[PDB]
């Protein structure tokens, strides 16, 4: 056992970006040991859908994808198949047959300052819904009135991206939370990622 | 698309911006209130200026959307709130004059000082010494001097300011669609757009008058008994059939009659219900008191405090260089941050105040899910009634025995119950005629029925008529007695207390009946029942979304205020008062004037 699949980079990264632009990491060609995940602080929500947590080491797949982003405390329940709500249907949409586990732990001490945090943005308006596993970065004036916005803000012309705000004195449910999502899948190719 | 969606998007943006701005402003205000420094004053000023400005531009932008195209009946409410509370229609000079008048009135009331009689050596302030003198001093001459000097020196300056102020407020109200400032004030209770629950701004006056007509006899019997006791106290001055002198009511203005308990105790020989010695013996402290209150709140099934409340709330006097205002308050900074500010001592008064403030905190927590413009009580009385019902329930001997402070060997009977009822009455019943008179006079003066040259004559005429209190010294139109009150000087509505008095007793009767209670109403405990708490929470979670008439129906099965719960509560004292008033004529005489 030499090539350990390294998860302490997707975790333990000191930077998780914004939810509206979430990073994606492809893990392959290594030996995967999931015991290293349980070495961190107590997890707020450890939910596995398609695989038993005890048997993660007894089955293996072709490739594994890891996604990381930061959201509010009370929108964690929305990162799940079949859920409906702003964050789920505008920033990160999951499919119905999703197979994997959802990881979320609090980071209030690390992602908050008394002055205020404005480096964690999220989308508020969009013309249409999002297909599963889709990403959007376009920043244009969301026109709501009949008269064209002409690329300027004002009456019935609003910016789509709006930023969070994080202070140490916020109550539970508004404090920042760090979320990591693991995905497993199949295709006509050797698996080669387990051990 | 449609006006409804175009307004929904705007409301969605405003909801997110307002929360952040309000949180910043509230944090600055809390920092100043816990830390009195010039830098904190500047921070509060900056935060308030930013919040007021932002509200102004948001209200200005909200005028684009007409109301007649909306049928959600909720977006309409939010837009109406924004417009009403952010619109200004006055010119710049008139607005500056109005703000200057308000600031001058507040400064004069705050810094007003009276000096010792016929002496320029020393001058005293209202709160430190005048309140104590009015509460405790039995000197007729001293009380009369303090009353006359204070009222003259506060009203003679503020009378023309009040005239200009009422002129400006009437102009502003007439610029708006309301008839006058009285109608503007009364518009709070108006409910429109719903069938079977509509309310009119003019119905409030009729309802208040009907309730007062029903409540008069208890007040007149209590007045007769208090007159007899005050005659026993001061022999010479009081007249058998005349009104009581104003300066002998135990306070500055006559709002409360609590200070007369020592003179008017029915059965003094019986021991009084006091647990301060018990708390001292058991070595209680503020944290223990608050934990006991939280346990009582949990016992009914409501959720309890988070860790942030305990971590941030201050419950002790800082002392040393750190000085803070010690008036108990319940703070709702928003965004899940709830704090309580209070300088606490080991007394039963503070023990009850803990429950009183915790009730407001729970009510604030209840409607956290509602939108920003709806995170408020149904009207101006619901919040106070919810705060007061818990204090009403927490004073029972059953609760005191269950906690363990009261000795189990304590027994209750005739005289304990009557003393407790009279002590409660002297605080609750006495203020109602005063509040009704003050609100009626303010409504009349705002309407314009009472001319300026007859303001004082009408004031003292209804003083002789309704409350049955006669002035000790004659006054001309130079004085301004009503302006001597804090609420009158600082432009606050005054019918909220009158509404709360009935609302609290209706809620208490409903909860006691839900808890399957039996026996007299004044011995009722709801600590262990889990159905009354469920009903109360069901009402609390609504917020401003539903009409207050609908909420009141959901609670008590009624669509209007009533006084029958109060009469049922005070009937045991009423029978004893009827028994004791056998040889005393009931009723005051208006023709009597103490100054010959
Ligand atoms: C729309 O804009 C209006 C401004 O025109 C805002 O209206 C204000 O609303 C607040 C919230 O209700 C009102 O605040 C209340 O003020 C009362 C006045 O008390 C004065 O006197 C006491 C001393 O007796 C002082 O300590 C205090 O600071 C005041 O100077 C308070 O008594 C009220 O407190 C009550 O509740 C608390 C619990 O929260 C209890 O602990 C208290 O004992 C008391 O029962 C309350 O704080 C304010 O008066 C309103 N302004 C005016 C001019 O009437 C709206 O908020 C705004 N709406 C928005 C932004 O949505
Ligand atoms: C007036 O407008 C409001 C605002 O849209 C309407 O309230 C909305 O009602 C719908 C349906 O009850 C709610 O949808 C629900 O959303 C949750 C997630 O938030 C989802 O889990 C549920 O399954 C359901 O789809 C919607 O949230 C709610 N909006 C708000 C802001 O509360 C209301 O219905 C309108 N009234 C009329 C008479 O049209
Ligand atoms: C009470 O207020 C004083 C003055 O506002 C605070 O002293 C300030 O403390 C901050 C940070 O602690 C410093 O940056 C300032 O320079 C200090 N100012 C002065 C004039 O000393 C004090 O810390 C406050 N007390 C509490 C408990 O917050
Ligand atoms: C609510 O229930 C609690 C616990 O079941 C009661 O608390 C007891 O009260 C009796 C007095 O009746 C005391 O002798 C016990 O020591 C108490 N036990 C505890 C654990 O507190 C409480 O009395 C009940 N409330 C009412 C109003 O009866
Ligand atoms: C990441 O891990 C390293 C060492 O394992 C540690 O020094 C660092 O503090 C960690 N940072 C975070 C944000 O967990
Ligand atoms: C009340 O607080 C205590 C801790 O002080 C906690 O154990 C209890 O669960 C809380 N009540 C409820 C209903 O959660
Ligand atoms: C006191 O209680 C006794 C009980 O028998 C009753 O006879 C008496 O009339 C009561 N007195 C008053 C003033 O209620």
């Amino acid at each position: 056992i030499t090539n350990l699949c390294p998860f302490h980079e997707v975790f333990n990264a000191t930077t998780f970006a914004s939810v509206y632009a979430w990073n994606r990491k492809r893990i392959s060609n290594c030996v995967a040991d999931y015991s290293v995940i349980y070495n961190f602080a107590p997890f707020f929500a450890f939910k596995c859908y398609g695989v038993s947590p005890t048997k993660l080491n007894d089955l293996c797949f072709t490739n594994v994808y890891a996604d990381s982003f930061v959201i509010r405390g009370n929108e964690v329940s929305q990162i799940a198949p079949g859920q409906t709500g702003n964050i789920a249907d505008y920033n990160y949409k999951l499919p119905d047959d999703f197979t994997g586990c959802v990881i979320a732990w609090n980071s209030n001490k690390l992602d908050s300052k008394p002055s205020g945090n404005y480096n964690y943005l999220y989308r508020l308006f969009r013309k249409s819904k999002l297909k599963p596993f889709e990403r959007d970065i376009s920043t244009e004036i969301y026109q709501a009135g009949n008269k064209p916005c002409n690329g300027v803000a004002g009456s019935n012309c609003y910016s789509p991206l709006q930023s969070y705000g994080f202070r140490p004195t916020y109550g539970v449910g508004h404090q920042p939370y760090r979320v990591v999502v693991l995905s497993f899948e199949l295709l006509h190719a050797p698996a080669t990622v387990c051990g | 698309s449609t006006i409804e969606e175009q307004a929904k998007t705007f409301l969605d943006k405003f909801n997110h911006e307002a929360e952040d701005l309000f949180y910043q402003s509230s944090l600055a205000s809390w920092n100043y209130n816990t830390n009195i420094t010039e830098e904190n004053v500047q921070n509060m000023n900056n935060a308030g200026d930013k919040w007021s400005a932002f509200l102004k531009e948001q209200s200005t932008l909200a005028q684009m959307y007409p109301l007649q195209e909306i049928q959600n009946l909720t977006v309409k409410l939010q837009l109406q709130a924004l417009q009403q509370n952010g619109s200004s229609v006055l010119s710049e000079d008139k607005s500056k004059r109005l703000n200057t008048i308000l600031n001058t009135m507040s400064t004069i009331y705050s810094t007003g000082k009276v000096c010792n009689p016929d002496n320029p050596q020393e001058c005293l302030l209202l709160e430190p010494g005048l309140n104590e003198i009015m509460a405790n001093s039995l000197d007729y001459n001293e009380r009369l001097w303090a009353w006359e000097s204070w009222r003259s020196e506060v009203g003679k300056q503020l009378r023309p300011l009040y005239e200009e102020y009422v002129v400006l407020k009437n102009e502003m109200a007439r610029a708006n669609h309301y008839e006058d400032y009285g109608d503007y004030w009364r518009g709070d209770y108006e409910v429109n757009g719903v069938d079977g629950y509509d309310y009119s701004r003019g119905q409030l006056i009729e309802d208040v008058e009907h309730t007062f007509e029903e409540i008069k006899p208890l007040y007149e019997h209590l007045h007769a008994y208090v007159r007899a006791k005050l005659m026993n106290a001061y022999p010479s001055y009081i007249s058998p059939i005349g009104c009581l002198p104003a300066h002998l009511l135990g306070d500055m203005w006559g709002r409360f009659w609590t200070n007369l308990y020592s003179l008017t105790v029915p059965f003094g020989q019986k021991p009084n219900i006091d647990v301060t010695d018990a708390m001292v013996d058991q070595a209680w402290d503020a944290q223990r008191i608050f934990k006991e209150a939280e346990k009582f709140f949990v016992s009914v099934g409501l959720p309890n405090m988070t860790q942030g409340f305990w971590e941030n709330s201050m419950l002790t006097d800082p002392g040393n260089v750190q000085k803070a205002v010690c008036h108990p308050t319940a703070w709702d900074l928003g965004k899940g941050d709830f704090r309580i500010l209070m300088c606490t001592k080991v007394t039963m008064d503070d023990f009850l105040t803990a429950h009183h403030e915790m009730g407001h905190i729970q009510y604030d927590m209840a409607y956290a899910a509602q939108p920003f413009l709806l995170r408020n009580g149904a009207n101006e009385g619901f919040h106070e009634a919810v705060g007061e019902i818990m204090s009403l329930s927490a004073a029972t001997p059953k609760h005191l025995k269950s906690i363990g402070l009261l000795s189990p060997d304590f027994q209750e009977d005739n005289e304990t119950e009557i003393n407790f009822l009279l002590k409660q009455a002297l605080t609750i019943v006495g203020t109602l005629p005063f509040t009704y008179m003050l609100e009626k006079w303010r409504w009349m003066v705002f309407k314009g029925e009472i001319p300026k040259d007859q303001w004082m004559k009408k004031w003292w005429e209804m003083k002789r008529e309704i409350v049955g209190v006669v002035e000790p010294v004659p006054h001309d139109e130079t004085y301004c007695d009503p302006a001597s009150l804090f609420h009158v000087s600082n432009d606050y509505s005054f019918i909220r207390y009158y509404t709360r008095t009935l609302y609290q007793f209706q809620f208490q009767e409903a909860l006691c009946q839900a808890a399957k209670h039996e026996g007299p109403l004044h011995k009722c405990d709801i600590s262990n029942s889990t159905e009354a708490g469920q009903k109360l929470f069901n009402m609390l979670r609504l917020g401003k979304s539903e009409p207050w008439t609908l909420a009141l129906e959901n609670v008590v099965g009624a669509k209007n205020m009533n006084v029958r719960p109060l009469l049922n509560y005070f009937e045991p004292l009423f029978t004893w008062l009827k028994d004791q008033n056998k040889n005393s004529f009931v009723g005051w005489s208006t023709d009597w004037s103490p100054y010959a």
